[PDB]
RNA sequence: GUGGGAGAGGGUGGUGGAAUUCCCGGAGUAGCGGUGAAAUGCGCAGAUACCGGGAGGAACGCCGAUGGCGAAGGCAGCCACCUGGUCCACCCGUGACGCUGAGGCGCGAAAGCGUGGGGAGCAAACCGGAUUAGAUACCCGGGUAGUCCACGCCCUAAACGAUGCGCGCUAGGUCUCUGGGUCUCCUGGGGGCCGAAGCUAACGCGUUAAGCGCGCCGCCUGGGGAGUACGGCCGCAAGGC
């Protein structure tokens, strides 16, 4: 498996209210995806970070969510 | 802050010629400015400490270049000290 | 003056009167702390990630603007009063840092 | 005196016990089990064994309310969390869904001296 | 100077979600909790588990790192305001304006003190339960000061790189953060690991020196007695130098 930078289009790092691409580094977890995953910069990962939690204070992306099968 | 047209302003004013960027003159002036700023921002945030240590560190090259100053053209500090009215 | 966005989240069950009179508020509000409107969008009803004042969903404005910066807090602060503004969010503007690009 | 038949049944897991709980689709509870309701006692309530049974008394319980669709969520971590999972779909109950809603904190208290 | 950059650097205000606790309500029985095993404890006045609602305090999961910033102490949700340090490029300005720094002044984790608030969780002291030869200990159940905020004191530490500050010089290899560039790479500035020369009692250090040099400050002179006595100064006290 790939990552998600990998398979995306030319996108801003900065768009906070942007879902369809922010979701993406998002797990089944509500949790953020980790550079293995994402592979970003670290630069990117930390703007990345920041967006994604301001998105989530406007409750388009969610804070945390529940794990399926298991 | 302080943005660019502010700091020209002062630059202008205190330059010997035109063009004049970092002269004595002109550096002790925008330090002072800097200082003065600082100093205001400490009437209130008397918590912020890592701030007046900066406070200290400006005030400390404004004295060395004042000292160099007077020691060189006294004229010249004079006029300075009277122009800013410090020290 | 500097740029910001300001971010609004009402109550998705307001009416046309009821939704008008709320943006009349806060375009009066906007004007009152001198905040000059450049462009507006404004994306109505959309489905949140997690219930925000026990509803499932929320209408969203945004506005790009130009305003002085001693004036920004309270100008949040003003637009929070409202019991049908659920949020809030006011954001320097800053240029689109892109990536795979 | 119900007639429920369909809910979600709740298993709350530890290192101590492990409770059971049969819910209606929105929540409320109708019977529940657990290492203690059965002849356990002290920390045989741990074993996964009394969490079978657990879910099994459970589950006849629920039978007597003809429960059908069970929706299983699961919280906590112990012994014998899987093997109350485990017994539930071998319960005759048909298990539409598995979750795991385990609550965590985002660091806010501080814990006890042990969990540290 | 101009133009760019990264950052949990600092201060003020606002705000968001998870969770713990408590209160309200629904529904729901017979235990829960806890341990090596147990008991104290809570539960029929209905607990635990489950749903919904509210109150309040404290700390910010993932991102997160072997990472970033700061002079050190230390600094992690998000937003805004106020503000310090710093790095790069251009080679534009002043023209030795430099380095260090006894005393002074300021900062200074935690605990602790004064006054006033606040109090969920944790928890010295303390009250209990079991263990065990015994308990004041290790495990378990409660729990006050405190932990939190304002303001004023306290001045300590394994305050640790157990390595004062500055500058010049002396092979590289590799990982990395952050700029610039004509972008297999080169060039700055940070963070690590190996290792030339060399140093070192050894371990180890090695362009982030413990190498070769220079300047300046602090400090050492066998162990115990002892960071004790006396004196002084600081302190509300504890106590500190
Ligand atoms: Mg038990
Ligand atoms: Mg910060
Ligand atoms: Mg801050
Ligand atoms: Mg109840
Ligand atoms: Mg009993
Ligand atoms: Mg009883
Ligand atoms: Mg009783
Ligand atoms: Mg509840
Ligand atoms: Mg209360
Ligand atoms: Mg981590
Ligand atoms: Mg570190
Ligand atoms: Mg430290
Ligand atoms: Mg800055
Ligand atoms: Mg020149
Ligand atoms: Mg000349
Ligand atoms: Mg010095
Ligand atoms: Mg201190
Ligand atoms: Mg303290
Ligand atoms: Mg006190
Ligand atoms: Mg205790
Ligand atoms: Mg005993
Ligand atoms: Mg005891
Ligand atoms: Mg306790
Ligand atoms: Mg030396
Ligand atoms: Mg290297
Ligand atoms: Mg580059
Ligand atoms: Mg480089
Ligand atoms: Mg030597
Ligand atoms: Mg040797
Ligand atoms: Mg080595
Ligand atoms: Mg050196
Ligand atoms: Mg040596
Ligand atoms: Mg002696
Ligand atoms: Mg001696
Ligand atoms: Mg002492
Ligand atoms: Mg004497
Ligand atoms: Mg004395
Ligand atoms: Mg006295
Ligand atoms: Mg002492
Ligand atoms: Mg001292």
């Amino acid at each position: 498996k790939a990552k998600v930078k990998a398979t995306l289009g030319e996108f801003d790092l900065r768009d906070y209210r942007n879902v369809e691409v922010l979701k993406r580094f998002l797990s089944e977890t509500g949790k953020i995806l980790p550079r293995r995953r994402t592979g970003l910069s670290a630069k990117e990962q930390r703007i990345l970070a920041k967006t994604i939690k301001r998105a989530r204070i406007l409750g388009l992306l969610p804070f945390t969510e529940k794990l399926v099968r298991k | 802050p302080i943005t660019k047209e502010e700091k020209q302003k002062v630059i202008q004013e205190f330059a010997r010629f035109p063009g004049d960027t970092g002269s004595t003159e002109v550096q002790v002036a925008l330090l002072t400015l800097r200082i003065n700023r600082l100093s205001e921002h400490l009437k209130v945030h008397k918590k912020d400490h890592h701030s007046h240590r900066g406070l200290l560190m400006m005030v400390g090259q404004r004295r060395r270049l004042l000292r160099y100053l007077q020691r060189e053209d006294p004229e010249r500090y004079r006029a300075l000290i009277e122009k800013l009215g410090i020290r | 003056m500097r740029r910001y966005e300001v971010n609004i989240v009402l109550n998705p069950n307001l009416d046309q009167s009821q939704l008008a009179l709320e943006k009349e508020i806060i375009q009066r509000a906007l004007e009152n702390y001198g905040a000059r409107v450049e462009k507006v969008e404004e994306l109505g009803l959309r489905r949140l990630a997690y219930p925000i004042a026990k509803d499932p969903q929320g209408y969203f404005l945004w506005y790009q603007v130009e305003m002085p910066e001693d004036r920004v807090n309270d100008l949040a602060r003003e637009l929070r009063i409202r019991d049908n503004v659920r949020r809030v969010m006011v954001v320097k503007s800053q240029e689109p840092f892109l990536a795979n690009a | 005196k119900r007639q429920v038949a369909s809910g979600r049944a709740y298993i709350h897991a530890s290192y101590n016990n492990t409770i059971v709980t049969i819910t209606d689709p929105d929540g409320n509870p109708i019977t529940w089990s657990s290492g203690g309701v059965i002849g356990y006692k002290g920390s045989r309530k741990g074993t996964p064994y009394a969490a079978q049974l657990a879910a099994l008394d459970a589950a006849k319980k629920a039978m007597a309310y003809g429960m059908q669709s069970v929706d299983v969520i699961v919280r906590g971590t112990g012994a014998g969390r899987e093997q109350a999972i485990r017994a539930l779909q071998a319960s005759g109950l048909q298990v539409k869904s598995i979750v795991d809603d385990t609550p965590v904190p985002h660091n806010g208290c501080r814990p006890k001296k042990k969990f540290r």
